[PDB]
């Protein structure tokens, strides 16, 4: 049997994402920008 | 560290240097886009298309005492802390 | 012929205005119709060049057909909006 006679403290890292960024986003802005007949064509297309 | 400004540890200090954020902060006026147009800023662009970033809830520096609680709690209480009441305990006692 | 990628010397019979800038305006350059902000510009455009695009193809600049000097056009919208609220049964005042 092989028996350790020594020890060595090691310390090591452990890199874990928690969280990424919270996003929102403006439908209308960025399917039509700053349009006023794209904004109506979008209420009439429908809202997803 | 008591003394410096950070309010932070120095590994914590290591650790946010070396990731690269892009963008600090999550506040950018409209009069900042607009007088510096020539450079075409990304953050500028996806704002200007609707995308936005909210801030996190908590802060960094708010984080940052979380993990020096967690770190005080397990120098001067140990794993008592979290079953119940914390229980202090001399630091070469919890390492034997 | 072509109509919103290059200069033009034939042009319909419209009356041209004065030239307003800092102030979101409705815009028409050339035919070509808009709503923006219009700042002056860095840009150094070529005799052949009349329009300006950005990576999403937006027309982002364009130079005066008058007094042939470079605006940039941004977009009048800008900036994020929340609504805090306590319940509309509780109250209808917010906060924002
Ligand atoms: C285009 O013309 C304008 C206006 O200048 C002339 O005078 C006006 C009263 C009217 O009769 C126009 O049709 C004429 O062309 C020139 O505008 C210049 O720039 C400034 C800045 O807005 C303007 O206020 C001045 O009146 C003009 N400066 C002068 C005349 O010295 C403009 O330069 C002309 N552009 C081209 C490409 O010819």
């Amino acid at each position: 049997i092989a028996i350790p006679t020594n020890f060595s403290i090691s310390i090591t890292t452990e890199v874990m994402p928690v969280s990424m960024a919270k996003t929102s986003v403006d439908c209308n802005m960025y399917i039509c920008g700053d349009s006023t007949e794209c904004a109506n064509l979008l209420l009439q297309y429908g809202s997803f | 560290d008591p003394l410096k400004p950070t309010k932070r540890s120095f590994i914590e200090d290591l650790l946010f240097n070396k990731v690269t954020l892009a963008d600090a902060g999550f506040m950018k006026q409209y009069g900042e886009c607009l007088g510096d147009i020539n450079a075409r800023d990304l953050i500028c662009a996806q704002k200007f298309n609707g995308l936005t970033v909210l801030p996190p809830l908590l802060t960094d520096d708010m984080i940052a005492a979380y993990t020096a609680a967690l770190v005080s709690g397990t120098a001067t209480a140990g794993w008592t802390f979290g079953a119940g009441a914390a229980l202090q305990i001399p630091f070469a006692m919890q390492m034997a | 012929f072509e109509l919103l990628n290059a200069p033009a010397t034939v042009c319909g019979p419209k009356l041209s205005t004065d030239l307003i800038k800092n102030q979101c305006v409705n815009f028409n350059f050339n035919g070509l119709t808009g709503t923006g902000v219009l700042t002056p510009s860095s840009k150094r455009f070529q005799p052949f060049q009349q329009f300006g695009r950005d990576v999403s193809d937006f027309t982002d600049s364009v130079r005066d057909p008058k007094t042939s000097e470079i605006l940039d056009i941004s977009p009048c919208s800008f900036g994020g909006v929340s609504v805090i609220t306590p319940g509309t049964n509780t109250s209808s005042e917010v906060a924002v």
